[PDB]
């Protein structure tokens, strides 16, 4: 139920390994984090609406600190969840390379010599 | 005219008897077909003179495209999906062809027994015998594949009637 928290070389709390340096850091232009910047934006109104402040131009210095802060956090969110994927990915072409006898490669057949079973509409 | 190619749409020599009048009475359908020349099909010719002569001034040709022979689907492994994707588009538009040279085959029995008048039951039997061949080739093609159908559906089909065929036709060689 706990796949890799006990994965080897683990330190504890780092959020962030060195060896995640080797990927392509996420573009400042990523959608994902359009859509953190546009989260921050809706709780910036949110809050407008909830003091009794005009929604869109009471506070401007606040919304800005909104958008800022989850663009901010949602970067580095970003780079660590595609830093687990690559883990992901890494360890299972691994795992398969250093066992070839449950990955086997069988011959492909056209379909022309498989005979599949016809069933007629109607 | 020779708009169409008179090989896929042909017609008989079409054989009209000349006028032999029996009666000094004048005949009113000469005269009303006079009238509607000189009063209909003249002004007609004279604007579609002037609209082909627009026509030629601006001549520009547009150009019947022509598609490469693909790998079809019996010989596309199992799990390819670009070889079985271009297989299966290859097959819908030999379908597409396959429906067109039926509806060409239809056009030619409808022509026939609105031509032939009240000796159609005799004089279209090669149309209707041409249309019940390619009837019987197009209904073992694609009949009963029903909607979702494929070329995958089409294979399994003829592989079936094939294995039948066989069957039969081995049973048959011991008898
Ligand atoms: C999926 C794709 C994307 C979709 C987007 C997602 C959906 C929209 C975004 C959601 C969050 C954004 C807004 C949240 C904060 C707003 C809170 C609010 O109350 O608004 C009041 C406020 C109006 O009040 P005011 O102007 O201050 O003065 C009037 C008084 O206040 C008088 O006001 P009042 O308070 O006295 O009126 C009383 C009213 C007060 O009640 C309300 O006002 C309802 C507010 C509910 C908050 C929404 C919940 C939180 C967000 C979740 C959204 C879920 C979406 C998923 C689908 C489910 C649908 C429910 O109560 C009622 O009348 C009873 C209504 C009960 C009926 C049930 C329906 C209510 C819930 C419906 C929510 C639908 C989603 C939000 C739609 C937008 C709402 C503003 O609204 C606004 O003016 C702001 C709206 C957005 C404007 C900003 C746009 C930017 C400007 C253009 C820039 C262009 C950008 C791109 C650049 C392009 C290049 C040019
Ligand atoms: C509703 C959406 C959820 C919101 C969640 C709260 C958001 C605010 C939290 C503030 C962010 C700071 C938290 C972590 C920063 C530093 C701590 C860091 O070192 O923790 C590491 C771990 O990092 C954190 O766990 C990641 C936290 C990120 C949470 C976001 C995921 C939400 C799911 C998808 C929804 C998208 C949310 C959008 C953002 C607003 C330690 O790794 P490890 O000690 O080995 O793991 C402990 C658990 N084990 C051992 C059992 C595996």
């Amino acid at each position: 139920m706990t796949m890799m928290s006990g994965r080897p070389g683990r330190v504890p709390l780092q959020f962030l390994p060195n060896e995640a340096r080797s990927l392509p850091p996420p573009k400042l232009t990523d959608p994902r984090l359009v859509y953190m910047g546009f989260l921050g934006y809706c709780s910036g109104l949110i809050d407008n609406a909830i003091r009794r402040r005009p929604v869109v131009s009471a506070g401007l210095h606040r919304q800005l600190l909104y958008v800022t802060s989850f663009v901010f956090f949602g970067y580095y969110l970003l780079k660590r969840q595609d830093y687990m994927y690559a883990l992901r990915d890494h360890d299972m072409f691994a795992y398969v390379k250093s066992h070839p006898e449950d990955f086997p490669e069988k011959d492909k057949k056209t379909y022309g010599e498989i005979l599949e079973e016809f069933h007629p509409v109607r | 005219p020779d708009s169409w190619d008179k090989d896929v749409y042909p017609e008989p020599p079409r054989r009209t008897p000349a006028p032999a009048p029996q009666t000094s009475l004048p005949n009113p359908v000469t005269y009303l077909t006079k009238i509607f020349d000189l009063l209909v099909d003249r002004p007609v010719t004279l604007a579609r003179e002037f609209i082909e002569q627009q026509h030629a001034k601006n001549r520009y040709y547009y150009y019947h495209r022509e598609f490469r022979r693909v790998p079809d689907i019996t010989e596309c492994e199992e799990k390819d999906i670009l070889c079985m994707f271009e297989a299966e588009m290859q097959w819908r538009r030999d379908y597409k062809v396959d429906q067109e040279i039926v509806n060409i085959i239809q056009e030619r029995l409808k022509a026939c027994q609105q031509r032939e008048g009240e000796s159609y039951r005799q004089n279209c039997a090669k149309e209707l015998e041409q249309f019940t061949q390619v009837s019987k080739a197009f209904q073992d093609r694609y009949s009963d594949l029903g909607a979702h159908y494929s070329a995958r559906k089409c294979l399994a089909k003829q592989k079936q009637r094939m294995l039948a065929e066989r069957k039969a036709a081995k049973e048959a060689a011991a008898a």
